[PDB]
């Protein structure tokens, strides 16, 4: 597959892509205004919301959050190791962004006002599409036709552009968000598998039922302006398996089309 | 449009 149409045909299901070449503003799109269940990709928006709170409350990132074992929800590989020690707010942000740790996101949402606070933060950065309705791990049900916990590829690309490359955050907080995204450890087979050698990547993956396979981030070529890329993918059967290679190929197609 | 923003904000 070398077009989004061919990729969606080969893979089955529904593929959504928005990639923006920031040198020109040109976009390559597929189903870019359709809603998709964002799954863990929202953790980029959550990390930004926490960073914004750290501007109004200096020192917030260094505050130690403690929690009991009974706070832990499914898929918490980092937080389950730190009941004794606690984790700083910054460590929770890194854990939920780089590993998709579920409890880390819930602890951060408890600190800032719940799912509604993440949605309100999205509105504050110009995103009138994103909606976070549920806590981890319910928000990954990915039901067809369900508006809960959805965004569009175009909206998430626009939000990542202003957060990572624009000035939605001050420079120091922006640099911290970039480093969290750069250190993603669970996206090797997705966007990162589709970029040329020497390109730097920061991204956030997500996975859910209906074989939902997502990844959104920013790509830095060595000699060109960055590309913002949001890929969402979901399938017909509730039991479908995630398809990492669909994301890798969509990334290659997006880059080839913009090049 | 104003309806698009309203849908994003509406209860399910």
């Amino acid at each position: 597959p070398a077009s989004f149409a061919a990729l969606e045909r080969a893979a089955g299901g529904r593929l959504g892509v928005c990639a923006i070449d920031t040198a020109t503003g040109r976009r390559t799109l597929h189903r870019a205004d359709e809603r998709f269940p964002f799954c863990s990709t929202f953790k980029a928006m959550l990390g930004a919301a926490v960073l914004a709170q750290s501007v109004a409350h200096p020192g917030l990132l260094q505050q130690r959050v403690t929690y009991g074992r009974s706070d832990l929800v499914s898929y918490s590989p980092v937080t389950e190791r730190h009941v004794d020690t606690g984790m700083t707010v910054a460590e929770l942000c890194a854990a939920t962004i780089q590993y998709s740790d579920s409890t880390a996101a819930n602890e951060l949402m408890k600190l800032i006002g719940g799912p509604a606070a993440v949605t309100a933060y999205a509105r504050s950065i110009g995103d009138d599409t994103f909606r976070l309705d549920r806590w981890e791990t319910e928000l990954n049900t990915a039901l067809p036709g369900d508006l809960r916990d959805t965004t569009t590829p175009a909206a998430m690309a626009a939000s990542l552009r202003v957060l990572v490359l624009g000035d939605a955050l001050p420079a120091a907080q922006r640099a911290q968000l970039i480093e969290w995204l750069r250190g993603n450890k669970v996206g090797d087979k997705r966007i990162r598998a589709g970029v040329p050698t020497g390109w730097r990547v920061g991204d956030k993956t997500g996975t859910g039922d209906y074989g939902t396979t997502n990844d959104a981030g920013v790509l830095w070529p060595p000699s060109r302006a960055p590309i913002v890329l949001a890929v969402y993918y979901t399938q017909t059967r509730a039991d479908a398996k995630a398809k990492d290679d669909v994301i890798a190929t969509a990334t290659r197609i997006a880059i080839a089309t913009l090049g | 449009a104003a309806r698009d923003a309203a849908v994003s904000d509406a209860a399910a």
